[PDB]
C-alpha cells in the first residue's frame, strides 16, 4: 500500500475570493504562492464562415 | 393538327455519355466564370 508521513497530505482549503484564502493563510503563519485567475477570452464565431466565398474558413465536410 | 401521336421519341436513342456530349457541345458557349482570387480554399 501507499504510506505517507505527513498530516496536511489531504487538506484542501475553499475560498469565495483571493483575498480571503490569502488572510487566512497569513494569520496562520503558511507561507503562500498565488496563481491569478485564468478566464477564457470571448471568442467571435460564425457559422456563415464555413461557406466563405474566398477565405480560408470554409469547411471541406460538415 | 392532331393531337394522336407522341412527341418524345427521341430519348429512345440516347447512350451513356449523351449527357456530358451536351456538356462539352455548350462548353463554348458560356461566359468566363468568376473567381475567388485564389486556387482552392486550402491555398
Amino acid at each position: 500500500w501507499s504510506s505517507t508521513a505527513d498530516p496536511l497530505s489531504n487538506l484542501v482549503l475553499t475560498f469565495s475570493t483571493k483575498e480571503d484564502a490569502v488572510a487566512f493563510a497569513e494569520k496562520n503563519g503558511w507561507s503562500f504562492d498565488v496563481e491569478e485567475r485564468k478566464v477564457p477570452k470571448p471568442k467571435s464565431k460564425s457559422y456563415g464562415a464555413n461557406f466563405s466565398w474566398n477565405k480560408r474558413t470554409r469547411v471541406s465536410t460538415k | 393538327f392532331d393531337n394522336s401521336t407522341y412527341r418524345n421519341l427521341q430519348h429512345h436513342e440516347y447512350s451513356t455519355y449523351t449527357f456530358l456530349d451536351l456538356n462539352v457541345e455548350l462548353s463554348k458557349f458560356r461566359m468566363p466564370q468568376p473567381s475567388s482570387g485564389r486556387q482552392s480554399p486550402r491555398h
